[PDB]
Parts: structure tokens; C-alpha cells; sequence
């Protein structure tokens, strides 16, 4: 996942996390 | 300012931060 990589394998703030919802 | 989450609790946290999911 694009999310693994942004808030697993490194932190992430929680507008990208967001980001990373279905709209 | 960061989060960090990997395996069931980053799957949790995307489940209660995404209003329509994250399929």
C-alpha cells in the first residue's frame, strides 16, 4: 500500500493518512 | 506531529479516520 509506506514504514501526519481514504 | 502505525492498528485507525472507507 501507498499508506504502508507513508504511515508504516515511515510517519505520517494525520492530513495524509486522511489523504489516503475512498472518496 | 506524526503518527506511525503498521499491521490491525494502522487498518483501525484508516477504519475510524475515513468516513467511506478505504477499499
Amino acid at each position: 500500500r501507498g499508506v504502508v509506506d507513508s504511515c508504516c514504514r515511515n510517519s505520517c501526519s494525520f492530513s495524509t493518512l486522511r489523504a489516503y481514504c475512498d472518496s | 506531529n506524526s503518527l506511525r502505525a503498521c499491521g490491525p492498528a494502522l487498518m483501525d485507525m484508516l477504519r475510524v479516520a475515513c468516513p467511506n472507507g478505504f477499499n
